């Protein structure tokens, strides 16, 4: 009864406030897909379309966590905003004690130390956000660890999250261990945007626009956008091809 | 897409390049491949509507040359990857490429054309799973009665 | 949230018998079997592992008998994590006390200062008490061999024979019959092991399901020696009296 | 059914349901509306006039942050003042450390962390108001709204309260008439318009017209409050318009 | 902001015996299986790993993490709950161990401070139990090599043989008749990987399965052969390579 | 014995796929499969059909639930 209630182990001894926050991913749709580059780390995300209360430029998904780490989040928005103070904070501390930034193994092992201690206090809950980190690391090249509210996490060669992110799994399925490669080995990281991007159109099924996107590189010593400009000349060569 | 210039856009710009036609034809005369290369640029129109005008160009072009040999070659290669690439869906252009597939299927003009021209036609449809099925098998049965000898 | 929800251990029973601490006493009685039969010239302490587990190295692991120092030895039946850090605080608490005044502590101090700590769980600690017996077999040369158990409730009491964890009332009713006060130290390890066997359902309880230790005087030049007897020693003198 | 009750912890459905509770009350509220301009923003809250025992011009929610944040809010009034408390603490501090003004940019992240910290409490509640703030700084005119459940965007035009629903309809339209913006002066008179409409809803007191300002050009990227003949003008000729 | 809690929530059970310790052991159970075997020249360790998602990298995913250079441990249960107590580990044996002694702690003693932590998580009110049970394996000059087995109860014992998790019935019968008092290096493995197959069958890459040994001293890993006479790592995480190996002389 | 399997592939196939499952499930596999049979036009419940409907089935609470908190 009770014990199910508040956070305590059920007499099951499912973490039922964990299971609810894995619904509550799905619930503001937002799909991602992030495949790893050659020496780059391209993650691309949709963004539902704009209201003309809103300012269709903004965005709020991304944070630049630190000159190596980039992160997109997908999740429930008002936690975006807080989970993001606690990658940029922890970043910092690195720097001072340890002398260097965090890398992405590293920091992903550190988010989900505080990730388990969220849950036991009935004050705290599990942030409620699923974290995207990208990075390139030096040591392991093109990385990208995934986070989970639980304080559980992996690495992926390529990794979806959201509804329908059973139709992308299913596609990069096909893309990646047909070929049998681990990750794209094309060097330049421009034909490594130009081609994540028509995995997404053709997985979902539905055409994107320089308003859904948002073009996330990480490179080596290096997390930026495409701008605006880069954003329209990518899609000229989408369609023709 | 989103955009709703292009529709207008569009429908006047397939117009103008319709009265052209003859001049795209002359060309066409001395090297196919020219005249072809001013079309791709066309069908490769975003929006549906208006490729569905300038669909019309395209089946008009392989009339007059009657029929290419491997100018055709190029034209078959390239439907195939504007499908199976985007399209935009793989319906979406696709049924305005309908136009452009039947033509092949129901040309049957020259014995010479028939034979070759089977292998290659039937190739392409394959793996869509639209109305091309039902005339896929037909021509199929063409290279039958010559496999019965 | 918080504030909604209590689990309160803490209210003034209406019975003057808190709830928690009875059902400690069950607990306890699913544990194993620990007697102490205080003799003129010792304590005879012996309890009797729970495990029978094949897989399990029972032989090494002494899991009920502790020495804690030269005269003074336990043995738990209860709840063995909540036993663990009591043994600690035990430990240290006799050091202390021998640093300060240099005389091993009287055994009367010792086990009121740990009795008084269970109490305090409940007077206003917010905490479960610990669901632990411990029997204090304890020596020190003014008062001679001395005897005390302690309760979940943080109460002691002495005696001249007890029991504690399973089968408290028939082992209590043998050594009522058997036991005479004139009964020497040699006398009660012969009746400890036996009247073991006869309480529990095993056919013969065998000695790698024993543990055994004593304390006594009669060791030589005035002095106090304990010795925590080895799984093997328990298996002869197991064969002299016929368990086995 | 017990996951709602208790604060902070997840409904089945997911995220506590006192955060929607709380939404409740901003809709209850008096109109607020935030207006993004050439110049710079454009504040105006309606203040009901329940009764004449009320002083004019003196039951102002405008509060200033610093010198050039103007900050307004719609619903429970005490938790408001609370959160006003807030930004001044956050402004102050930072100019402890840096020496200069705060950003918006960077008002809008820091406020909105302190929502969240109290909404992963189960021992102190939510906040009941949604607030628009927002001014010109170097870095030009922005506006932010932090809603109740705390998230902060840009906006061309914002709006809480009662009457958002006439005041969003209206400023569509305004905006897909006027992509190029329109100066803060001339969006005074707008202002007064849109609020116009909004007391339709809230038709049943009558009211008292109160704008704010902050502008690049004309208050110099300061805030003050509008008023003598700019404001009087302002309700002279919107009251044709709206007739 | 504190809770309000000022009790623990923890209560004995109206029949005895904690709620709560009850409820932290399901997890133990339900969670994927673990098998060692003690043996007198080493321990085996072995688990299996399975991808969470073919996309997903399966060599990052560890079970197998070090304590000390000499012990390592491997868990059945919640995940994220042994992360930290493996950190918390770390730090209540090396420095204050370091102070006390200077040296790594030997198996018995870093056993029983693992011990005495699970404990108070559970006593705390605000704290729920951590709902793992690890075994730690590892070396001692005293003890020759020793595996010991911490429940989530706070409660410790050393075993001959050990299974959680699922398969643990089923393993340990297995294992009983095969387990001998002389025992090689050797064979301890190939037994192991033997039994390890029935557990769930299939996907037997060595990849995808994660074994260790806690085997012999090496002054070559230990990465300074100057003096030799120093203790090398006597914990080695082996490699993919090494398991296929061990396939072909089972 | 109530139909001849066809002569795709062997008899011993069917013997492979299966690795502890009960009669109840294999039951399950054997109806569907001769099922679609009727429909090719083919007595003979073909080799293909059973392995189909052996691999189905596969659902059970899977994999992703239990492995963020009991793994």
């Amino acid at each position: 009864g009770y014990d199910r209630h508040i956070t305590i182990f059920s007499p099951e001894g499912r973490l039922y406030q964990v299971e609810y926050a894995f619904k509550a991913t799905n619930q503001t749709n937002i799909n991602s897909l992030a495949v790893r580059g050659k020496d780059c780390t391209v993650v691309i995300s949709q963004k539902k379309v704009p209201d003309k209360l809103l300012d269709p430029t903004t965005v709020s998904y991304i944070f630049c966590i630190s000159r190596t780490i980039g992160m997109v989040v997908n999740g429930p928005i008002p936690d975006a905003r807080n989970a993001a103070l606690r990658a940029k904070a922890e970043a910092a501390e690195f720097r001072y004690k340890y002398g260097y930034d965090m890398p992405c193994d590293v920091l992903a092992k550190r988010m989900a130390n505080l990730s388990q201690i969220y849950t036991q206090r009935a004050y705290m809950r599990p942030l409620g956000v699923i974290l995207t980190f990208v990075s390139v690391d030096e040591e392991l090249g093109p990385s990208i660890y995934k986070t989970d509210p639980a304080g559980y996490y992996v690495g992926y060669k390529a990794t979806a999250t959201g509804p329908k992110q059973q139709e992308i799994t299913t596609n990069l399925e096909n893309h990646f261990k047909k070929s049998k490669i681990d990750h794209i080995n094309e060097e330049s990281w421009e034909k490594v945007v130009e081609f994540a991007i028509t995995h997404m159109i053709d997985a979902l099924g539905t055409e994107f626009s320089k308003n859904d996107l948002e073009v996330g590189v990480a490179t080596k010593d290096k997390f930026f956008t495409l701008s605006a400009e880069n954003i329209e000349e990518r899609l000229v060569a989408i369609a023709e091809q | 897409m989103s955009r709703d210039a292009p529709i207008k856009a569009d429908k006047d710009y397939s117009q103008i390049l319709k009265e052209e036609f003859p001049k795209i034809d002359s060309l066409a005369q001395n090297d196919c491949n020219s005249a072809l290369d001013q079309l791709l640029v066309l069908e490769k129109k975003t929006r549906q509507a208006s490729d569905l005008a300038s669909s019309k160009e395209v089946l008009a072009k392989i009339v007059d040359l009657l029929a290419s040999r491997n100018k055709w070659d190029d034209l078959n290669e390239q439907l195939t990857l504007l499908s199976k690439k985007h399209g935009q869906l793989k319906l979406s252009i696709q049924y305005m490429i309908q136009k452009v597939m039947e033509y092949l299927k129901s040309s049957k003009s020259l014995d010479l054309n028939t034979r070759i021209s089977v292998i290659e036609t039937i190739r392409v449809v394959t793996e869509n799973k639209i109305f091309v099925e039902v005339e896929r098998a037909r021509v199929t049965k063409d290279l039958v009665e010559i496999k019965k000898e | 949230g918080s504030r909604r929800y209590d689990s309160r251990t803490t209210i003034f029973s209406p019975e003057g018998r808190l709830y928690q601490v009875e059902y400690a006493l069950e607990s306890i009685s699913h544990a194993g079997t620990a007697i102490g039969i205080m003799a003129s010239d010792g304590i005879v302490l012996a309890a009797e592992r729970k495990v029978t587990s094949t897989l399990l190295e029972q032989d090494t692991s002494t899991e009920k008998l502790y020495k804690l120092n030269d005269k003074i030895a336990v043995a738990v039946a209860g709840l063995t994590a909540d036993a663990e850090i009591l043994i600690n605080t035990a430990r240290i608490h006799a050091q202390n006390y021998l640093k300060t005044y240099n005389e091993d502590i009287p055994v009367e101090i010792l086990v009121r200062r740990l009795s008084d700590i269970k109490q305090g769980y409940t007077q206003h600690g917010g905490l479960r008490p610990f669901g632990v017996s411990f029997i204090y077999a304890g020596y020190d040369d003014r008062y001679g061999y001395q005897l005390y158990t302690s309760n979940p409730s943080g109460n002691y009491t002495g005696w001249k024979a007890i029991s504690v964890g399973a089968n408290t009332s028939a082992a209590q009713t043998l050594l009522q019959m058997d036991y005479k006060d004139d009964m020497k130290v040699d006398d009660a390890i012969e009746l400890a092991l036996k009247t073991l066997s006869k309480t529990t359902d095993s056919s013969a309880l065998t000695y790698d399901r024993l543990e055994f230790a004593t304390i006594r005087k009669g060791a030589n030049d005035g002095e106090v020696y304990q010795k925590i007897f080895k799984p093997q020693e328990i298996k002869d003198i197991l064969v002299k009296t016929g368990i086995t | 059914t017990g996951y709602d009750l208790s604060n902070s912890v997840f409904s089945p459905d997911g995220r506590n349901f006192q955060v929607e509770y709380a939404v409740k009350a901003v809709e209850n509220g008096t109109t607020s509306i935030g207006i993004k301009c050439n110049d710079g923003v454009v504040f105006a809250v309606e203040k009901l006039i329940t009764s004449k025992l009320l002083v004019p011009q003196k039951n102002v929610k405008i509060q200033v942050v610093d010198r050039h944040i103007g900050c307004v809010y719609s619903g429970l009034i005490p938790d408001g003042r609370h959160l006003v408390n807030r930004g001044r603490e956050e402004a102050a501090s930072f100019k402890k450390l840096y020496k200069t003004p705060i950003p918006i940019p960077a008002f809008a992240d820091r406020l909105g962390q302190y929502v969240q910290a109290h909404t992963l409490y189960n021992s102190v509640r939510p906040f009941g108001v949604s607030t628009i703030f927002g001014g010109v700084d170097k870095n030009g005119a922005h506006l932010y709204m932090l809603e109740p459940s705390g998230s902060y965007w840009g906006y061309k035009g914002a709006a809480t309260g009662k009457g958002r629903q006439s005041a969003k309809a209206e400023l569509e339209k305004l905006v897909d008439h006027h992509p190029e913006g329109l100066s803060a002066r001339e969006a005074v008179k707008q202002a007064a318009k849109i609020i116009y409409l909004a007391h339709e809803d809230n038709k049943e007191k009558d009211f008292e017209l109160e704008i704010s300002w902050c502008s690049l050009s004309e208050t110099n990227g300061l805030h003050k409050f509008v008023k003598g003949d700019l404001l009087q003008e302002a309700i002279d000729f919107a009251q044709k318009e709206i007739n | 902001m504190t809770d309000r809690y000022s009790f623990s929530l923890t209560t004995f059970s109206p029949s005895g015996k904690l709620g709560q310790i009850d409820y932290a052991l399901t997890a133990v159970k339900q969670g994927v299986t673990s098998l060692g075997i003690k043996a007198t020249n080493g321990v085996v360790i072995a688990t299996e790993k399975k991808s969470s998602s073919p996309l997903a990298m399966s060599e990052t995913l560890s079970k197998v993490s070090l304590l000390t250079p000499d012990i390592g441990a491997v868990y059945s249960g919640m995940g994220p709950d042994y992360r930290v107590l493996v950190d918390k580990s770390r730090k209540v044996a090396h420095t204050s161990y370091k102070r006390i002694y200077g040296e790594y702690p030997p198996t018995k003693l870093l056993v029983s401070e693992v011990a005495k932590i699970m404990q108070e998580a559970t006593q705390s009110g605000g704290v729920r139990p951590f709902g793992v049970s690890l075994l730690i394996a590892g070396h001692d000059e005293f003890n020759g090599f020793s595996l010991y087995q911490v429940d989530p109860s706070g409660s410790y014992f050393p075993w001959k043989a050990t299974a959680i998790g699922k398969g643990s019935v089923a393993a340990k019968t297995f294992l009983e008749k095969r387990w001998n008092d002389e025992l090689e290096l050797e064979d301890a493995i190939h037994i192991a990987l033997l039994t390890l197959k029935e557990s769930v069958e299939g996907e037997f890459n060595g990849d995808t399965i994660e074994l260790a040994i806690i085997g012999d001293e090496n002054p070559d890993l230990l990465g300074y052969t100057g003096i030799p006479t120093d203790k090398g790592p006597r914990f080695r995480k082996l490699t993919s390579q090494e398991i296929n190996d061990r396939l072909e002389a089972l | 014995s109530k139909m001849s399997l066809a002569p795709e592939a062997d008899l011993d196939s069917l013997i492979i796929r299966n690795d502890s499952l009960s009669g109840a499930v294999i039951a399950a596999i054997m109806q569907e499969a001769g099922l679609r049979a009727v429909r090719k036009n083919r007595y003979v419940i073909l080799q293909s059909d059973l392995e189909e409907a052996y691999a189905t089935q596969v659902k059970t609470d899977n994999t992703v639930d239990k492995f963020d908190f009991y793994k």
